[PDB]
This record gives C-alpha cells, sequence and structure tokens, in this order.
C-alpha cells in the first residue's frame, strides 16, 4: 500500500509499504528518498512518536495515512 | 524573598528539557487536576510515573523552594546517568502524554489528555486526469509548522493547508488506475482546547550528516485566530487562541539549553522558568525576543529562539486554567505524600 510522509522541507512524499513493515523499515525507505539517517528520524502519527520494533498495522496505519517527519533539537 | 509566586525545578544534569515540559503541563491546570485524581493508592512509589507526576505537581504547588525530579526519572526506569543526556522537548511531550494517557485508561480521568490536546484533520486527494477523490481523517496532538521561508505563524498555516501536487516520483496510487498525478490538500476539522505547535526549525545537510538548526526569524502572536484553517467554523466558538507558553531552545543540536516562558493564568503576566530560577519578565522578552533571526550576530542570541508554542482556546481558557486548590487534591494523595516527608525523616 501507499502512504505519505510530510518531510522536513514541508513536502509530501509517497512510500510503498506493507502493513507488517516495521517502523525501522519505514525509516529505511525514507533514507532512500530523503537521505536522512534513520537514527535521526522521528515519525509522528496520530499524536504518537512511532516506536522502532512495532509495525504499521500496530498503529493502524492504513493506505493514504500521512506520517510526520521531524528531527531533534536536543537540550539539557 | 523573591516575587513570582512560582517555584522552579532542579536540574539533575541535562534535564532542562524535562523541567520546561513539566512547568508547561503543571500550568495546564485542568490536566494537573486530572493527574491529582489518578488512583495511586496501591502504587510502588518507585515504579509509578503517575505517583511521580502527582508528587512533582504537589511540590510545585506547595513548596517554596526548587523541586527535585529524581523520583520522576526513577519511575521512568532510568539509571542516574540517563539524567545526563540531552533530549528534545517535543519528543518528551509525545512519549510522556502517551504514557500518562494509557495509564489513565480504565480510570475516572480516562480520556482527559485526548480531550485537551487531540484534534482532527482531513486530507483531500484528487486525481488531475482521472475523476477520483479520496479523503482521510486523522487525529493529532500537536502541529508541526514549516518555518523556512515563512515570516510568521499565519504564512506557516497557509502553507500547511496549501494543496500540493503528487508528481512524478511521488505520483498517487489510485488503484485500478495505477500511479496517477494528483493534488493533496489538508484542512482541520477541529482544534483542541490546548494547542501545541512544533516549529520545524531544522534542515538536514548531506555534507555532514547533521541537522543544522534553522534560526531564522519567525513571528508568532499573542492572539491567534485560526478559523480560516478549519473546514467549517462555529459562530459560538471561533478558533481564537491565546499564547500561554513559549518553549525556547538555545544552541545548535550539539548542545542546547531549554527554558520556558509562561503567563500561567493566561493574563499576559509572564515569567521565565530556567530550571530552578523563576523570574518575572516582560511580554517582549517572552515573545518578540524569541522570534529569532538575529544573524551577523556572533552570539548565542542568534541561536536562541522558540521551538514549541502553547496556545489555549479563548472559549476554554477559564476551564483549562481554572484555579486549583487543595480542595482539588485527594486526601489519600496529600496523606501519602506527607507520610513520605516523614519516612524520609526519623529515616
Amino acid at each position: 500500500m501507499q502512504i505519505f510522509v510530510k518531510t522536513l522541507t514541508g513536502k509530501t512524499i509517497t512510500l510503498e509499504v506493507e502493513p507488517s513493515d516495521t517502523i525501522e523499515n519505514v525509516k529505511a525507505k525514507i533514507q532512500d528518498k530523503e537521505g536522512i539517517p534513520p537514527d535521526q528520524q522521528r515519525l509522528i502519527f496520530a499524536g504518537k512518536q512511532l516506536e522502532d520494533g512495532r509495525t504499521l498495522s500496530d498503529y493502524n496505519i492504513q493506505k493514504e495515512s500521512t506520517l510526520h517527519l521531524v528531527l531533534r533539537l536536543r537540550g539539557g | 524573598k523573591k516575587h513570582t509566586g512560582y517555584v522552579g525545578l532542579k536540574n539533575q544534569g541535562a534535564t532542562c528539557y524535562m523541567n520546561s515540559l513539566l512547568q508547561t503541563l503543571f500550568f495546564t491546570n485542568q490536566l494537573r487536576k486530572a493527574v491529582y485524581m489518578m488512583p495511586t493508592e496501591g502504587d510502588d512509589s518507585s515504579k509509578s510515573v503517575p505517583l511521580a507526576l502527582q508528587r512533582v505537581f504537589y511540590e510545585l504547588q506547595h513548596s517554596d523552594k526548587p523541586v527535585g525530579t529524581k523520583k520522576l526519572t526513577k519511575s521512568f526506569g532510568w539509571e542516574t546517568l540517563d539524567s545526563f543526556m540531552q533530549h528534545d522537548v517535543q519528543e518528551l511531550c509525545r512519549v510522556l502524554l502517551d504514557n500518562v494517557e494509557n495509564k489513565m485508561k480504565g480510570t475516572c480521568v480516562e480520556g482527559t489528555i485526548p480531550k485537551l490536546f487531540r484534534g482532527k484533520m482531513v486530507s483531500y486527494i484528487q486525481c488531475k486526469e482521472v475523476d477520483y477523490r479520496s479523503d482521510r481523517r486523522e487525529d493529532y496532538y500537536d502541529i508541526q509548522l514549516s518555518i523556512k521561508g515563512k515570516k510568521n505563524i499565519f504564512e506557516s498555516f497557509v502553507d500547511y493547508v496549501a494543496v500540493e501536487q503528487l508528481d512524478g516520483d511521488n505520483k498517487y496510487d489510485a488503484g485500478e488506475h495505477g500511479l496517477q498525478e494528483a493534488e493533496k490538500g489538508v484542512k482541520f476539522l477541529t482544534l483542541p482546547p490546548v494547542l501545541h505547535l512544533q516549529l520545524m526549525r531544522f534542515m538536514y545537510d548531506p555534507q555532514t550528516d547533521q541537522n543544522i538548526k534553522i534560526n531564522d526569524r519567525f513571528e508568532f502572536p499573542e492572539q491567534l485566530p485560526l478559523d480560516e484553517f478549519l473546514q467549517k467554523t462555529d459562530p459560538k466558538d471561533p478558533a481564537n487562541y491565546i499564547l500561554h507558553a513559549v518553549l525556547v531552545h538555545s544552541g545548535d543540536n550539539h548542545g542546547g539549553h531549554y527554558v520556558v516562558y509562561l503567563n500561567p493564568k493566561g493574563d499576559g503576566k509572564w515569567c521565565k522558568f530556567d530550571d530552578d530560577v523563576v523570574s518575572r519578565c516582560t511580554k517582549e522578552e517572552a515573545i518578540e525576543h524569541n522570534y529569532g533571526g538575529h544573524d551577523d550576530d556572533l552570539s548565542v542570541r542568534h541561536c536562541t529562539n522558540a521551538y514549541m508554542l502553547v496556545y489555549i482556546r479563548e472559549s476554554k481558557l477559564s476551564e483549562v486554567l481554572q484555579a486549583v486548590t487543595d480542595h482539588d487534591i485527594p486526601q489519600q494523595l496529600v496523606e501519602r505524600l506527607q507520610e513520605e516527608k516523614r519516612i524520609e525523616a526519623q529515616k
């Protein structure tokens, strides 16, 4: 199925995925298109930051769902 | 001795990000009350995040000196060294509210968090060459706003709802129609009582694998009308928002410091909360000064600006920011806490 991701540049890109794909898989597909290292990626959907290890069907992410990609501004 | 009326939070090492969030949620009065209400009687005071939050909130509300957060980090299951790692405050917010929301499920305060922070959006897709349209409604607990090239929050929302072209490399999958060119546009169905805005102050630079923070100037107002961005507006409840808190990040994401400015009662009377130090400030110090974009400047001033914003809906303000008295705190809680101020005494 095809899902969307709003990137850092504010543009919406498509990703071809399967319900059983892991968040790590998704982050991987994003690196291919946007070139951002997975370890820097934070995926936000339905108010939740997607957890590595879980899958898309775990978050009921269906076709046409839009994920939101953000990075980090760490501070202490 | 000092006059703010409010107390700060002690830094454990690199927990400024946690302290800013805690003040932010502590002054979301309606949520604080809901947390005081959680059933913590039979909870292990070393594993319970809800008991830890209740404790931190109670202290902030009654103490007259900085509040510690060690029991909070302990209930997260962290070891001492974990308090020495810097973190993103919006990330902490997503993870924390989710955790507290789940813990509230099954209780009398169940659903409180979605009620305060969750909204709904509608995504419209349409094929340019084939007559086919498809919608998708999605919840959200905060909005990431595009900053680059945007002068203010209005241009940013205008950009958020702007229709986009699903072109070439990102053509839309219609189904029996295969990959087609289409337009995607997003609108809001609802905006929550408490609105969290994450300012997209980043860009990834391929020639360093690094996130280079965007410190450009970006204006946000004290009063924020958002009816323009709702699919359908309601006369008895315009989406008029009032600025409540400004979460400020200072530095590059190679080390930074978090601070939060709030006007707790939503009355324009601002204070700056920098870890253990709470001080009264002017509106400009909390607002304009955190717009950013002070370049050619060779100082920290250029990299110090708003990252996360908190607005409260005008119509919900008196409820969300309703005064909290001891009357709102369960005897069971007060007593358990005071029995701790004891047990930590005779030992």
